[PDB]
């Protein structure tokens, strides 16, 4: 915005092809894929008899 | 077959009675003129005081409404019409409401205006308008509206 | 974004007192309503405006020196101010001597 | 007891006492004191007097509008401006912090529950707490 | 079941006393009313002079605090209430300290005002109050304070 | 922002495509890798007969 010689200006992280929380979302994928696989080998692969 | 009638939100005129249910603490609506339709409250507790919402519809268990302190003014009140929170709803936006003053063809071919003293509705939704010196009921369709 | 910018302020508009003299057309010198300036004031709104350029020119001058400067100010939607209205900011102090 | 105050209690009331139209007196905060009224005729709205003393044909009240907060009203303290008394000449005021001894010779603070007097112009205080009168003298005014 | 009382960092008004800690070496903490809260400290050793950090914590073997030479003014200290730093601290800002007169909620429905005379902690961590002419001692919620 | 005659630009770590703090994450990311590689070297695999 631009009045009588005021100027406010803002730029955010929402763009055309990115969402404006996606920059923590794809941090907290990459978050949950470490605490997800570390947690399989506790429980570990299920298997059956045939 | 069809649903029994339907009350219009009444507006409050006399002040006195605004400040009666005010202090019983009853949610208050108000329609300013320049700024759309607004939530009127008297504070619970003892630090008492007016708050006002703009969160616009009846309370719900998944839509709580939030209360900002506001100096509500007395002539805002007079001026502007104020309507109880628990009768004025989505419901019947009417658009020929009671006491109104409409216009409708009888079946001599001459035009009559008539003030409509019921209205109520029926399956579909429709709304059924009774006017005074007749005992059909008209329709939306038929009717017609006057204005100045 | 006016009230983002602007500085809360008081708006009390401006109209001509009763007490002027009907056949001068010039003001009495004391009374409630105006001392001594020709113009009366209603009650004050509050009110959130923005200012710039602000100028406290001086004029040094044989009647002796003069405070008097431009401030250009932008208001809010709606409002339609007035020819010699007022305007007061108490938060902002100015020094003098 | 003295009859130079009687403060309205419901908000209903100065509304009522609005409707018909008489005068209203308003205290403030380290500030000049208000009149309130209703203006008449065909359109009503709030209308406000800085000036407080009776009218006569040396003095007129002068009026216009303001947007009333209720706000004020419930907090602030209300009279009717007719039977206002400007001052009982005590030296505390009431609801004024003050400082006192109790009966076991313990010092505590209070405010003032009651302004009293005698027929001879004795004046007898009663504090929040403590059921008996107190002199002029035993009380304290403390400083803010 | 409770925790014993606990000491309010007493402000320091005599300017002799003030001074007289100083040159004895022992921190001061002074409130700046525009600026914030500093430390304020004299030098070590025979070059003697008044020093300020912004460390604003107690020192620790992992936190040690930086000092700066300063020319602290005398009206400073006067104006600005000071404390040792080694009472100042977090570990209780009470909403209501010592010596400060309080409205409370009598059982006779009665409100009235009393100075805190004692005040202490329980496990967890509330400010019990004690209220002259009152053995009872009272809780956050119920107190009110009273301003101007 | 420009306000009369005074302006200010700031321009943030933050963007569409990656968080403000994402390059700490990413450096912390890179250490705990190498790290924890190492570390299991302490430990060893596992092995169970079958
Ligand atoms: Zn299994
Ligand atoms: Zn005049
Ligand atoms: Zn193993």
């Amino acid at each position: 915005l631009e009045v009588d010689g005021i100027t406010e200006t803002i730029g955010t992280t929402q763009s055309a092809m990115y969402g404006g929380a996606s920059a923590q979302i794809l941090q907290i994928n990459e978050d949950i894929k470490e605490l997800l696989d570390g947690l399989r080998a506790y429980f570990g692969y299920n298997m059956i008899g045939l | 077959i069809s649903l029994n009638p339907i009350q219009d939100a009444k507006p409050i005129d006399d002040i006195v009675d605004i400040m009666t249910y005010l202090k019983n603490g009853k949610v208050l609506r108000v329609k300013q003129d320049n700024q759309g339709d607004i939530l009127v409250r008297m504070s619970p507790g003892k630090h008492k005081f007016t708050e006002v919402s703009r969160d616009l519809d009846k309370e719900s268990f998944y839509y709580k409404r939030h209360w900002v302190l506001y100096n509500v003014s007395v002539n805002s009140l007079i001026t502007f019409d104020v309507y109880l929170d628990e009768e004025y709803s989505e419901t019947t936006k009417v658009k020929y409401p009671k006491d109104t003053i409409v216009e409708y063809t009888r079946e001599d071919q001459e035009k009559d205006v008539a003030m409509i003293k019921e209205i109520l509705t029926d399956n579909n939704g429709n709304y059924f308008y009774a006017l005074i010196g007749e005992t059909m009921l008209f329709d939306e369709n038929k009717l017609n509206k006057v204005k100045d | 974004f006016i009230n983002d910018r602007g500085i809360k302020v008081l708006w009390e508009e401006a109209y001509f007192c009763p007490c002027l003299n009907p056949d001068t057309g010039h003001p009495r010198v004391d009374c409630p309503r105006c001392h001594g300036k020709g113009i009366a004031y209603l009650p004050p709104k509050e009110t959130i405006m923005a200012i710039q350029s602000q100028e406290k020119g001086t004029n040094q001058l044989d009647i002796g020196i003069l405070d008097t400067g431009t401030a250009i100010g932008t208001t809010q939607l709606e409002k339609r101010i007035s020819y010699r209205d007022r305007f007061t900011v108490p938060e902002v102090l100015m020094p003098q001597q």
